[PDB]
C-alpha cells in the first residue's frame, strides 16, 4: 500500500510517470511497462531465475541463444539465495522503494489484464513478480560485459579424467 | 553505439548538444523502452530503459542530455590457474595447494512427456571465481586451467548509480556523481549540457592492477589477441587495493579516462585515445584504453566532425540517416579501377556494374552494390598486405586507405575476391534489380517493413545487424533508442525513435508505428515538458494506487 502513480502516455505509447516518491514512481513505471511488455519480462525473468528447461524444455534458447539447460545452470549460480540478499542488502532506501513500487504495478496490470495487449495470457510462465525477479535481471545485466560472456564456458567446465 | 556530444565553440547555438545512437539488440533483455519519470520538485528526467529497471538509463533533463556506448576497458580477469601435480582438483598460489570448491545447483527439466526430471550440476570454484573451459583455447588439463574474476559481481551500486545520474543537473554535477559512485558496469558515458560542456567519461567497474605489475602478472600468449588475463599461481597477481576506489579492487575514479571539452567529445566502442583526437588519451593501462586503430564508424564520424565548422542539429541526424558506406571510401575508388582493368571478363560484369551504380549508401532504395561490397569486404579482410596505404599511427585518421593494385599479388588475389564474391551473390536468390530495403526487413506478424542502415563493421553510423531468415535478412540488433538533444531557451528540446517501438507484443498499438517511421526515417519530437505533452492529440491519462 501507499502507492500511487498518474501516467501521461503521448503518441506512440510512451508514458510520463508522475509520483510523489520512489515507490509510487515504480508503480507507475511498473504497470506502464507491463502494458507493453509483460510477456518480455516474464520470458527474461523465467531465464534469469534458471527456469528455461523447466517451462520450455531442454531443446530451446534463451533470446541471448544459449541453450536453456545451460543457460539455466549459468543463471542458477548466478543468481542463488545469498547473493540476491547480499544485493539487497546493499541497495538504499530509495532503490529499495523503486524496486518495490515496479514489482507493485506489473504485477496490478498482470491482474487486470484481459489479453488486449497482452499475447501470453494465460501461460504458467506469466505470473506475479517479486523484487527478488526484478534483482535476478539487474544481475543478469551487470555481468553481460563480464563472467555472462562465458556462461557456455562456465558449464562446460569439468576436471580431466583418465585420459 | 555511437554518441557524439557537442560544447559551445562548436554548436550554432553556443550550448551544448547530443547525439545518442546506442547499438543494441531488437529483442530480449536488452530491449530499450521509452519512459519519462517525475517526482515534481528534485526529479525530471526522460530517456529509455531496460527491461525491469525503474530509471533511465539513456536520456535527458532540463539542463543535461547523457548516453552511452560499449567500451574497450577490461571488466574482468581471467586466471591461468597452475594445477597441483598430484590432483587436478587443486591448484598453487604461492606453491601452496588449494583446493577448488564445489557448489551444485539443482536445475528442473520438463521432458517429452510433460513431466519434470531434476538435473544436478556441479560448478567449480577457485579463489578467483569460477573455471571456464573453451576448448582448444582455456582447457582443465593436468597442468593448467582457468578461473573468471568478474569485477561487477562485487558491483551492488548499479541501480543507484543510474537513479544518481537521473538526477544530475548538468555535467560537472554528472561527471561528480558518477566518479563518486563508481557504478557504471561496462559503458562509456557521454554528455552535454545547456552550458555547452561536453563531457566524456570511460568511467566504469574495472579491476585494477598497478603498473608494475602487469609485465611479470600478464599472460603473453593471451594479451595479444586481447584476453585480460593473468598470472593465477602468484598472490602478487590479485588485484591491486586503493582505499580511493569505491570497490576493492577496482580503479579509482581518478586513473581511468575523462575528456571534458567545450568543441566535441566522440565515441563508438573504440577506446578512450581519439575521442577527440584534438587531444588524445593515452599512458592508460592496457585493462584500460589502448591506442588501437580505429572503427570505420568512428573514422567516419571525425571526418564530418573535424574543421571549424559550425554543426547544427540537423548535421547530426543526418549523420545517421544518409546511411553511408564509410568503407567504402577506403576501398571503392581503386576497386572500382581494377573493374575498368578487366572489362570483358564475364565473372566480374554484373558485381562491376552494380558497384559503379551504387550510391555507397545503406539506403532502402540502395543498389545490390551494396550486397556485392558487402561480399567483397569480407573477403579483402583476409588478405595479406592489399592496402596501399597500410594502418599508419602517426596518421591514425586517414589510414588505412586504397588498394595496393601495384603490387602484382594484390591485383590477383582482389580480383579472385571479387569474382568469389560476385559468385557468392549470385548463387544467393537475389531477383534482378532488387534493392537494399527488399532484403533487409523486420517481421511484424506476418508483415515486414523495410529497414535502412547497415553493419556497423562496414561504417555505417546507422549500423544495423541481420541474419539470414528464409528470402530475407532479419533485424536482429542496431540503432535502436534515437534522442538528439539541444537546449533552446524554452526547455529541451528533444528529436527521435525507438526503432521498433514500444510494444515487443503484436497485439499492441505500439507494436510497429515506429518502426513504421523509423523506415522511413521520420524521426519526432520527444515531449518532455507539461507543454509539450499537453499539445499532443495522443494524450491519454490514467491515475492509479492500491
Ligand atoms: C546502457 C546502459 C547500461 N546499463 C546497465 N548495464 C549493465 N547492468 C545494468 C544493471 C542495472 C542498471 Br539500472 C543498468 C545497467
Amino acid at each position: 500500500t501507499g502507492l500511487a502513480a498518474d501516467i501521461r502516455w503521448t503518441a506512440y505509447g510512451v508514458p510520463h510517470i508522475r509520483a510523489k516518491d520512489e515507490r509510487g514512481l515504480g508503480y507507475g513505471i511498473g504497470y506502464a511497462y507491463a502494458r507493453d511488455n509483460a510477456c518480455l519480462l516474464a520470458e527474461e525473468i523465467v531465464t534469469a531465475r534458471g527456469e528455461r528447461a523447466r517451462y520450455f524444455g531442454s531443446e530451446g534458447k534463451s533470446s541471448a541463444e544459449l541453450d536453456n539447460l545451460p543457460s539455466d545452470i549459468f543463471y542458477a549460480w548466478l543468481n542463488q539465495p545469498e547473493a540476491l540478499q547480499a544485493f539487497w542488502q546493499a541497495q538504499t532506501p530509495a532503490v529499495r522503494q523503486l524496486l518495490e513500487g515496479y514489482a507493485a504495478g506489473f504485477n496490478r496490470f498482470l491482474r487486470e489484464a484481459d489479453g488486449k495487449t497482452t499475447s501470453c495470457l494465460g501461460q504458467p510462465w506469466l505470473r506475479a513478480i517479486a523484487t527478488d525477479d526484478l534483482l535476478r535481471l539487474t544481475r543478469r545485466l551487470l555481468v553481460e560485459g563480464g563472467v555472462g560472456q562465458f556462461a557456455d564456458a562456465l558449464v562446460a567446465a569439468a576436471p580431466p579424467g583418465a585420459e | 553505439s555511437n554518441a557524439i556530444a557537442v560544447g559551445s565553440e562548436r554548436s550554432a547555438d553556443g550550448k551544448g548538444m547530443l547525439l545518442a545512437n546506442p547499438h543494441f539488440p531488437w529483442n530480449g533483455a536488452m530491449r530499450f523502452y521509452q519512459m519519462h519519470l517525475t517526482i515534481p520538485g528534485r526529479l525530471d528526467v526522460m530517456g529509455a530503459s531496460l527491461p525491469g529497471l525503474p530509471v533511465v538509463n539513456i536520456g535527458f533533463s532540463r539542463h543535461l542530455a547523457w548516453t552511452h556506448t560499449v567500451d574497450t576497458s577490461s571488466h574482468f580477469t581471467l586466471y591461468r590457474l597452475a594445477l597441483d601435480p598430484k590432483d587436478p582438483r587443486r591448484y598453487l598460489v604461492d606453491g601452496r595447494s588449494l583446493p577448488l570448491e564445489e557448489k551444485s545447483v539443482a536445475i528442473e527439466v520438463r521432458g517429452a512427456d510433460g513431466k519434470l526430471s531434476r538435473v544436478e550440476h556441479k560448478v567449480y570454484q577457485s579463489i578467483y571465481g569460477p573455471l571456464v573451459v573453451w576448448p582448444g583455447k582455456l582447457d582443465w588439463n593436468r597442468s593448467e586451467a582457468y578461473a573468471l574474476r568478474d569485477a561487477n559481481l562485487e558491483n551492488t551500486r548499479v541501480l543507484q548509480q543510474w537513479y544518481s545520474i537521473n538526477q544530475a543537473s548538468d555535467v560537472a554535477d554528472l561527471r561528480r556523481r558518477v566518479e563518486a559512485l563508481q557504478g557504471i558496469p561496462w559503458v562509456n558515458t557521454l554528455a552535454a549540457d545547456e552550458q555547452g560542456n561536453a563531457l566524456y567519461m570511460n568511467q566504469s567497474v574495472v579491476p585494477y592492477l598497478k603498473p608494475e605489475l602487469i609485465p611479470a602478472c600478464a599472460i603473453p600468449q593471451l594479451v595479444a589477441e586481447g584476453l585480460p588475463a593473468l598470472q593465477g599461481q602468484d598472490s602478487r597477481c590479485a588485484w591491486s587495493r586503493d582505499p580511493a576506489a569505491a570497490q576493492a579492487g577496482i580503479t579509482p575514479a581518478a586513473q581511468l579516462p575523462v575528456l571534458l571539452r567545450r568543441d566535441f567529445v566522440q565515441n563508438s566502442n573504440d577506446s578512450a585515445w581519439l575521442t577527440n583526437p584534438a587531444s588524445p588519451l593515452q599512458g592508460f593501462s592496457p585493462l584500460v584504453s589502448q591506442e588501437k586503430p580505429i572503427g570505420p564508424r568512428a573514422r567516419y564520424a571525425l571526418s564530418r566532425l573535424q574543421g571549424k565548422q559550425p554543426l547544427e542539429a540537423k548535421t547530426l541526424e543526418e549523420m545517421v540517416t544518409a546511411n553511408h558506406v564509410f568503407s567504402a571510401d577506403q576501398v571503392l575508388p581503386d576497386l572500382l579501377r581494377l573493374c575498368r582493368d578487366n572489362q570483358g571478363e564475364k565473372s566480374l560484369a554484373r558485381a562491376c556494374a552494380a558497384l559503379a551504380q551504387w550510391d555507397r549508401g545503406a539506403n532502402l532504395d540502395s543498389g545490390s552494390g551494396f550486397v556485392y561490397f558487402q561480399r567483397f569486404m569480407q573477403r579483402f579482410a583476409e588478405l595479406d598486405g592489399a592496402w596501399k596505404e597500410p594502418f599508419d599511427a602517426q596518421r591514425p585518421l586517414d589510414t588505412p586507405q586504397g588498394i595496393a593494385l601495384d603490387r602484382p599479388q594484390v591485383a590477383t588475389q582482389v580480383r579472385q575476391a571479387l569474382a568469389d564474391a560476385a559468385a557468392e551473390v549470385e548463387k544467393s536468390g537475389i531477383p534482378d534489380g532488387a534493392r537494399w530495403g527488399d532484403l533487409q526487413v523486420s517481421t511484424r506478424g506476418q508483415e515486414r517493413i523495410a529497414i535502412p542502415g547497415g553493419d556497423g563493421h562496414f561504417g555505417v553510423y546507422n549500423a544495423i545487424q541481420s541474419v539470414r531468415k528464409g528470402d530475407h535478412l532479419e533485424v536482429v540488433g542496431g540503432t535502436s533508442y534515437i534522442q538528439l538533444v539541444t537546449f533552446p531557451e524554452e526547455g529541451p528540446k528533444a528529436r527521435g525513435l525507438l526503432a521498433f517501438s514500444q510494444s515487443s507484443d503484436p497485439r499492441s498499438p505500439h507494436y510497429r508505428d515506429q518502426t513504421e517511421l523509423f523506415s522511413r526515417q521520420q524521426w519526432q519530437t520527444l515531449p518532455f515538458s507539461d507543454r509539450q505533452i499537453d499539445a499532443d492529440p495522443q494524450l491519454q491519462r490514467l491515475s492509479i494506487r492500491e
